[PDB]
């Protein structure tokens, strides 16, 4: 049975995240680490034979201490995108893998040049959305306290293209009472809302 | 690689579900897994050549799995409960080969009843006048609003073609009333594209949700439209002014 630590990791992009695994039988001689983006299947990214004690691959470090019973795996200078569900597993002989619970790991991204607006959608015909965006990784949504009004997450988007990254979260209302002026009163970056 | 059927199932408390796994051409090829946010990956039962070995981590009542034959598995689950709701992994592994290939899975939602099972309503907003002035880019926004449960997919579709990069989807929906426990959902995904882009009235823009709900083999009393599985889509044509 195999124990994996920890359950969800928080790192800040560019910085190094370790999972660490350790496992009950003096036996294993396999160690895979899979992969899982949501929605998808597990998939092998990286593995380690009871012959090896540390192995570099395919921007992945893996290490096995048989003596401690223990395994871990290393991505050095994540990017978002790493975001994604990891899973050890210890293995014996043509049978038996044996998984960890899962890293659910998540890289928070380095917004570079913030640009916190507010702006005001429409379209069709409640009508109206109201969008925050571009600001700083350092910012909370926070829900609304307002029933019948609604604020998503934020949520990051990385371009493969460009070196740029930006936040966003989604908000809105059928009430007649209800504009983008007073609608994010969380803790906002200091900017814009312009109309 | 491997094959699993349906990718989604939802059934009401006390229905029979049956899930289908088609390994590779190899003969360690059952691991069947549970995936759930509680408990991780947890091992089900393994097969070598149709035979069954370990059924370990087997319900010890009304779940089975069977091998008809060498290149399909199955997995029956008699009167299911919300309880076996959770993700139901398959995977398979050669002869002199350590290598686990694993299948998407099924998703299994079991719900108390099925009078509460809704399609989600889509609509796509256009960008701001603000933003393309102070950014020069445009970012589209859809919204799915109402739907249960959340098995939901939502693309966006560029003059037809399905497009990723300069997509951000919300990674999990929220609630439209976070008091109950059995809520309707939301869900929301953004679009960015270049101003210039945006601003071109022959592009168009298309945000797409696939629901899943109701076979056309279960009933429907209630007097709204039944809330098949079914694609629920949403578009916008660029600009100029």
């Amino acid at each position: 049975q195999v124990e994996q630590l920890p359950s969800i990791l928080r790192v800040q992009e560019g910085s190094s995240a370790s999972i660490n695994c350790s496992y009950e039988d003096s036996a294993s001689n396999y160690f895979p680490w899979y992969k899982q983006e949501p929605g998808e299947n597990p998939k092998l990214i990286i593995d380690i034979r009871s012959n090896m004690e540390r192995k570099q691959t395919q921007g992945l470090i893996v290490l096995l201490d048989k003596k401690a019973k223990r395994f871990s795996l290393h991505i050095t200078d994540t990017q978002p995108g790493d975001s994604a569900m990891y899973f050890c597993a210890a293995s014996v002989r043509n049978y038996k893998y044996v998984f960890g619970a899962g890293t659910r790991l998540k890289v928070i991204a380095d917004i570079q040049n913030p640009d916190p607006a507010v702006y005001q959608l429409r379209d069709s015909k409640d009508k109206s959305v109201c969008l925050f965006t571009d600001f700083d990784s350092q910012t909370n949504v926070s829900q609304s306290k307002d029933s019948d009004v609604y604020i998503t997450d934020k949520c990051v988007l990385d371009m493969r293209s460009m070196d740029f990254k930006s936040n966003s979260a989604v908000a809105w209302s059928n009430k007649s009472d209800f504009a983008c002026a007073n609608a994010f009163n969380n803790s906002i970056i200091p900017e814009d809302t312009f109309f | 690689g491997v094959i699993q059927t349906p990718r989604h199932k939802v059934t009401g408390k006390g229905q029979e579900a049956t899930l289908w796994c088609e390994p590779i051409s190899g003969h360690s090829a059952v691991f069947w897994y549970r995936q759930t946010i509680v408990q991780g990956l947890e091992f089900l039962t393994y097969f070598r050549n149709q035979a069954p070995i370990d059924d370990s981590g087997m319900p010890k009542e009304r779940f089975s799995a069977q091998m008809p034959n060498q290149s399909h598995s199955t997995l029956k689950i008699q009167s299911t409960q919300p309880q076996d709701s959770a993700v139901y992994l398959c995977a398979s592994s050669r002869q002199g080969q350590n290598t686990l290939y694993f299948g998407a899975g099924t998703r299994l939602s079991v719900l108390e009843d099925l009078k509460n099972v809704f399609p989600p309503e889509v609509a796509v907003f256009e960008p701001s006048e603000a933003e393309i002035s102070h950014t020069q880019k445009a970012t589209l926004v859809c919204l799915a609003t109402g739907f249960y449960p959340d098995h939901v997919e939502l693309s966006w579709w560029v003059n037809g073609k399905e497009v990723h990069s300069g997509v951000c989807t919300d990674p999990q929906p929220l609630k439209e009333q976070p008091a109950l426990n059995d809520s309707r959902y939301a869900l929301s995904s953004r679009l960015r594209v270049s101003a210039t882009f945006w601003q071109n009235p022959r592009n168009h823009f298309r945000c797409q949700v696939q629901f899943y709900g109701l076979s056309e083999n279960d009933e429907w009393t209630q007097d709204r439209a039944k809330p098949v599985t079914q694609i629920v889509s949403a578009e916008a044509w660029g600009r100029a002014d």
